[PDB]
RNA sequence: UUUCUCCCAGUACGAAAGGACAAGAGAAAUAGAGCCACC
């Protein structure tokens, strides 16, 4: 379905790691959370649309968790 | 701005507001000493043949200098217990609610868009 | 590197998640199949198989090991 | 020569010697910000120190509409269109308040006072906040824009129809027929464009103003 | 120039005389004891003053822009 | 002094069960840090708000002056302004319904602001 | 000129429940007297 699927496995892992880099917030819902957000969206999209919640998910990823502190 | 009658545009979610109606929200009570409504201030909205309060966030008044004068006038609603009725707010909302007396925290929380 | 402590801790790791149940979780259990794994358990398996041993799996051959022995191949050839 | 509006004095019994001494703390504050030479229609970005935020400047573009005021306290609106809403602002050239000055594209429009945009359709309003500045020619005029907006229905702000508004910039005649032209025209009061008691020229204070002006620097 | 600058408005016209006085407010009782008691005499000249007199709020001009940081 | 990082491990103490920071960026005019804090019940999130405003009174800030505590009527959303930050006390499920790390974390792209909905007004004649 | 909020202070007081003063600050409102830098 997503244009690569490696990058599903990497963009998780980056959240998880985040999480552990995430001091101010409560460690535990935040994983608890993205799992939860991955499972809801990810498992049934189209292409044009997985691709803007992968792309979204990048940018997530690379600007400090967006916004997460 | 928003004083008795006054249709307004209810910018919000709710049920009532986001519902097509044929007459349209206009209010009925200004909360505050003075008659006149501005951004900010407490009014009795009618939605929907209910009575329901709503925060004005724009109007069409002149203002001070230095500020950005809306084309239309935008409120936002409130429960009686003081969480707003809608989950989100569409119209880009003024930041100097925030320093406005008042409590205005739940309504920029819920406010995505500012100006 | 020990072939056997990798299939032993890939073996444990496998057991660790609990989603998955392991009924027959033996060095040769599928997952498509024997283990119906849809997607995502296939995903978070090799999730929490990466993070043991160092991730640096990329997916373009995670899905296609489909069995703990082939990764535990593709884990000592990599290391 | 380009001499600003706020310099030129306006008509009245206020005394002289406050505009001298107003015109030194103008220039004196012209050197700690620089002041950018623009006339309505031009589109500009003006950086203003944010009193609700902290520590945070902001900068808003729009395209200017109208000059008002005079000396220390003369501000400049400039209007946009942001999330499908026109807003105007009135920002004063002197405020110590405003960091910095942009002119992203300096030109004019047809009219002096550009408040039948409002009235105009919303594309003639519409101006990207991001869009980069264009080139300028230094030794030449601002470019002129000529394009006529069109206007929405007829109930308008004002009757820009009637002859005293007398704005080249709008399209009567898709909106407005011959006839009601004429109508219009019944207010045209002929005399009051031969009528000299209506008349304050400043060119001579204007002329005077540049020499003052160029001596400070 | 002997201009003094005062907060508000004042009643009446332009170039229209007025009477100035200290404040009788009851919370400025006492301000002419940290000013010139009788008055304030140039002939002594003890000490020239700065042709312009600011208070220590006021932002002079040519100062830097305010940011409200 | 009463900072970010004094008040969420306060928050802590006082087991707050879900805590949401969104830094904001200088363009953004709004406060630097927007907090959302979750607690299990009006009893708790009227000890645990109370708490935080006696400890940044305590905590110095005696520059800023004391932060009225708003919400504290409704029993499902209380808000504390703070001088840098700004903390939403909210229950566990009543988080969810509103979503408000959903609108900071997407300023752009969160799911509740596209069920907003629009309406028409014509006259009676 | 009048009202409201804050502060004083969750203090004084009180077994607890509960909960002040005075002094100070900020908001408005209206009345009176004015004013045109801006709108």
């Amino acid at each position: 379905a997503p244009w690569s699927r490696e990058a599903v496995l990497c963009l998780y892992r980056a959240l998880l790691r985040q999480g552990r880099e995430l001091r101010y917030t409560d460690r535990d819902f935040y994983f608890a959370s993205i799992r939860r957000e991955f499972r809801k969206n990810q498992k049934l999209e189209n292409l044009e649309a997985r691709e803007k919640q992968l792309e979204k998910g990048l940018v997530f990823l690379h600007s400090k968790l967006g916004g997460l502190i | 701005a928003v004083q008795k009658m006054t249709r307004v545009r209810v910018v919000d979610n709710s049920a009532l507001g986001s519902t097509p109606y044929h007459r349209p929200p206009r209010c009925i009570h200004v909360y505050n000493k003075s008659g006149v409504g501005k951004v900010g201030d407490q009014i009795l909205l009618a939605i929907r043949g209910q009575k329901k309060k709503a925060l004005i966030v724009g109007h069409r008044m002149p203002g001070s200098r230095m500020t950005p004068k809306f084309d239309s006038n935008n409120v936002v609603l409130i429960e009686d217990n003081g969480n707003p009725v809608g989950t989100r707010i569409k119209i880009p909302i003024p930041t100097s609610l925030r320093r406005r007396e008042g409590e205005y925290s739940k309504v920029l929380a819920i406010a995505q868009n500012f100006v | 590197l020990t072939l056997d402590g990798i299939k032993d801790r890939v073996l444990y790791v496998l057991k660790l998640y609990d989603k998955i149940d392991p009924e027959k979780l033996s060095v040769n259990s599928h997952f498509m199949k024997d283990l119906g794994l849809d997607s995502l358990d296939q995903v978070e398996i090799i999730m929490a198989m990466e993070d043991e041993f160092g991730f640096e799996i990329p997916d373009i051959d995670a899905e296609k090991l489909m069995c703990p022995q082939e990764i535990v191949d593709y884990i000592a050839d990599k290391k | 020569r380009f001499l600003s509006p706020e310099f030129i004095p306006p008509r009245g019994r206020t005394n002289p010697l406050k505009f001298k001494i107003e015109r030194k703390d103008m220039l004196d504050r012209r050197k700690v910000l620089p002041i950018p030479e623009f006339y309505v229609g031009s589109i500009l970005r003006v950086t203003t120190a944010d009193p609700y935020a902290s520590g945070k400047t902001s900068q808003f573009l729009g395209i200017c509409i109208k000059r008002s005021g005079n000396g220390l306290g003369a501000t400049f609106t400039l209007r946009n269109t942001i999330e499908g809403q026109g807003v105007e602002i009135c920002f004063e050239l002197y405020n110590p308040r405003i960091q910095e000055i942009q002119v992203v594209k300096l030109e004019k429009r047809l009219d002096d006072n550009l408040l039948y945009l409002r009235d105009a359709l919303p594309e003639y309003s519409t101006f990207d906040v991001n869009m980069k500045p264009v080139p300028q020619e230094a030794c030449q005029e601002v470019p002129v824009n000529k394009l006529k907006v069109k206007m929405k229905p007829k109930p308008w702000s004002k009757r820009w129809e009637r002859p005293n508004f007398n704005i080249k910039g709008i399209r009567f005649d898709l909106a407005l027929t011959e006839e009601q032209m004429k109508e219009a025209q019944k207010w045209n009061k002929p005399w009051i464009e031969f009528d000299m008691m209506r008349e304050y020229d400043t060119s001579k204070i204007e002329a005077a103003l540049w020499e003052e002006i160029e001596a400070s620097k | 120039h002997n201009i003094i600058y005062v907060n508000g408005s004042v009643p009446g016209h332009k170039n229209c005389l007025v009477k100035i006085k200290d404040s009788t407010l009851p919370a400025y009782k006492d301000s002419c004891k940290n000013l010139p008691f009788p008055t304030y005499f140039p002939d002594g000249d003890e000490e020239e003053l700065p042709e312009d007199l600011f208070d220590e709020s006021v932002w002079q001009p040519s100062e830097p822009s305010i940011t409200f940081a | 002094k009463f900072d970010i990082d004094m008040l969420v491990s306060l928050l802590r103490q006082e087991n707050a069960r879900d805590i949401c920071v969104i830094q904001v960026p200088p363009e953004m005019r709004y406060t630097d840090y927007f907090v959302i804090g979750s607690g299990t019940s009006t009893r708790h999130l009227h000890a645990m708000v109370h708490y935080l405003v006696k400890m940044y009174k305590h905590l110095k800030c005696r520059s800023d002056p004391y932060v009225k505590i708003e919400g504290k009527d409704a029993d499902d959303w209380l808000c504390v302004d703070f001088g840098s930050m700004v903390i939403h006390l909210m229950l566990p499920e009543t988080r969810e319904t509103y979503e408000l790390e959903k609108l900071w974390t997407l300023r752009s792209f969160d799911d509740q602001l596209a069920q907003i909905a629009a309406e028409t007004l014509p006259e009676d004649f």
